[PDB]
């Protein structure tokens, strides 16, 4: 859906 | 990398693999990426140097191995290449060595978040961590100097930060390294960076967040005793990077 820098789950 | 483990992008979703196109039916691996935001990848400008031709290069995201395609993969093209002005390249070292490239798909989209395709988080202003913090690497270079093949599985592997102090010892670098770099070893000198892995990202903790600290530029050798990885201080850009965004 959207972005979330660094999270990778 | 030399050392390392195999892994797969799920484990470093905002790595981008560049590639070059000779019409003639190929496409050669250049260097990798890191995805800011969902228009704009950042890489080192020491890649583009010398083919400063945008049209020929293609991006993909999503991609776990370098010649063969991984399911969610996103393939786009280079709508901008901005290479930094007074960039340099001396006897070991580039200085100011970032870029940018705008990327667009053919169908005139970013990129998409997905479980193998994420954006990595920006450092605040000079703020950088502090030596001792381990920080990761990953990308599809040698994993031997003396290979002359890149490996076909994406790998990673951890280093330290290490202070400049430590790094302009005159046998390590002198004072070939400047406070616009950060250099980053393996305390057993055993895994590191080398050739083809120039542009990816060295990724740390900061402020409870996994942050682009520095992006993979020069080195002598590849894990060599006294001769860390030199990685351009993505926080000492930011004005830079600012400015294009
Ligand atoms: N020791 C390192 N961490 C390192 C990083 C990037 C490199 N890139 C190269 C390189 C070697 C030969 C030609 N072009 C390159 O970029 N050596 C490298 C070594």
């Amino acid at each position: 859906l959207k972005f979330q820098c660094g999270q990778k789950t | 990398i030399i050392g390392g483990e195999f892994t797969t992008i799920e484990n470093q979703p905002w790595f981008a693999a560049i590639y070059r196109r000779h019409r003639g039916g190929s496409v050669t691996y250049v260097c990798g990426g890191s995805l800011m935001s969902p228009c704009w990848v950042i890489s080192a400008t020491h890649c583009f140097i010398d083919y400063p031709k945008k049209e020929d290069y293609i991006v993909y995201l999503g991609r776990s191995r370098l010649n063969s395609n991984t399911q969610g993969e996103m393939k786009f093209e280079v709508e901008n290449l901005i290479l930094h002005k007074d960039y340099s390249a001396d006897t070991l070292a580039h200085h100011n060595d970032i870029a940018l490239l705008k990327i667009r798909s053919k169908e005139g989209r970013c990129a998409q978040p997905s479980r193998t395709i994420q954006t990595i988080c920006l450092p605040s202003m000079y703020n950088d961590p502090q030596f001792g913090t381990s920080c990761e690497i990953t990308g599809f270079g040698k994993e031997a100097s003396t290979d002359y093949l890149y490996p076909e599985q994406l790998k990673m592997t951890v280093v330290k930060l290490i202070s400049h102090r430590e790094c302009q010892q005159p046998h390590y670098y002198g004072s070939e390294v400047t406070t616009k770099m950060l250099c980053a070893a393996d305390p057993q000198w055993k895994t590191d960076s080398c050739q083809g892995d120039s542009g990816g990202p060295l990724v740390c903790s900061l402020q409870g967040r996994m942050t682009l600290t520095g992006i993979v530029s020069w080195g002598r050798g590849c894990a060599l005793k006294d001769k860390p990885g030199v990685y351009t201080r993505v926080s000492h850009f930011l004005p830079w990077i600012r400015s294009h965004t």
